[PDB]
């Protein structure tokens, strides 16, 4: 969990 | 709240 | 979000959208595994609401976006509408949502957790953009 | 209301300091973060605020209020998911 | 009610009492018949809910009150939770109230009914009386 | 909270009139009553707004919303049955 | 509807 | 409002 396959660009 |  | 900034498509896959019947946005939520999504117990989520999965651009009609019924309805018997107090309601889903790149779960603190003040954390949504 | 989903980074504060500004209505199940420029708004409501732990994002408050009109000069209040936790696991538990 | 009075045991037999199933009081209702009952769609009533009519005193054991079951909740697909507006919620009971001289039904207008500005009215409830 | 049932007697408002206190939050779905001394608050949400009309007590409003530290000098908003009640027919009319 | 077995007392 |  927590961790997205298309990770954040912030 | 605001609502009641 | 006032002042917030387009996120990447798919990034929190965990951001579900609760819609009316007639397709409204209402609320958000978040799945925390393939049949069961938390929101806030002042969104008064019925039954006949529905959960979207996989959504980004609430104006396409092109995206593989999951439409999730709700089974029931689970009120934290400890909320208190006059003050808004412990204000978690658990939905689980009578169809269950299946995991891909956009769409998976977010994880849950232990009740031991420390989250110290000044940390920068991160806050998703179709909420207004200005009032 | 946005079409495209939306993000923002926010500090979080503690009870005490948000207290300033929200008075005896923060109780202990809530949780306050924002006041830096941005700022929650309607139809949030129910969506996370989430934190990175050991790599991984972990659900640490969940939208539920704060100023009518989202001053982004005031902090937001989200359900302080650790004191909720327990409940979440009896009611999985449980079904 | 903030600057209300004691209303007379019974003399309101529609007022109805929403409460979660703990027992706490959170929103009020009308029975619009037997078998409706009508809420604010901000109240977030879902099916554990309980609805308590003839009730005066939430502190006596004493009263003869009927404890109801909600079947299905019915929230007016125009609300909007962002504005609040269209807040409007029927409950369907899954038993049927028993009329009495304690329990009864308010009247609904008709569409076309038009209420004059200046006209004095009447609300009830155990709501706060002061904050 | 009190534990005995409350009750308290207030004028109708116009839309107009209310505007001036809330602006443009006053929809057409919502009917104002109150700013005279008394006022509705946390807990009486979902409740009656009962005027009498031709021997009987007619549903008017459904305590809604109003001020947050429920101000008698500021009306109180209820949702206006009148708009609402051909929705109640039809959904009776099919259940 | 409308008419109280127990009228009100305002 | 003042809930989100």
């Amino acid at each position: 969990c927590g961790v997205p396959a298309i990770q954040p660009v912030l | 709240p605001g609502a009641y | 979000i006032v002042n917030g900034e387009e996120a990447v498509p798919g990034s929190w896959p965990w951001q579900v959208s609760l819609q009316d019947k007639t397709g409204f946005h209402f609320c958000g939520g978040s799945l925390i595994n393939e049949n069961w999504v938390v929101t806030a117990a002042h969104c008064g989520v019925t039954t006949s609401d529905v959960v979207v999965a996989g959504e980004f651009d609430q104006g396409s009609s092109s995206e593989k976006i999951q439409k999730l019924k709700i089974a029931k309805v689970f009120k934290n018997s400890k909320y208190n509408s006059l003050t808004i107090n412990n204000d978690i309601t658990l939905l689980k889903l009578s169809t269950a949502a299946s995991f891909s790149q956009t769409v998976s779960a977010v994880c849950l603190p232990s009740a031991s957790d420390d989250f110290a003040a000044g940390t920068t954390c991160v806050t998703t949504g179709w909420g207004l953009t200005r009032y | 209301t946005p079409d495209r989903l939306q993000q923002a980074s926010l500090p979080l504060l503690s009870n005490t300091n948000c207290k300033k500004y929200w008075g005896t209505k923060i109780k202990d199940a809530m949780i306050c973060a924002g006041a830096s420029g941005v700022s929650s708004c309607m139809g949030d409501s129910g969506g996370p605020l989430v934190c990175k732990k050991n790599g991984a994002w972990t659900l640490v408050g969940i939208v539920s209020w704060g100023s009518s009109t989202c001053s982004t000069s005031t902090p937001g209040v989200y359900a302080r998911v650790t004191a909720l936790v327990n409940w979440v696991q009896q009611t999985l538990a449980a079904n």
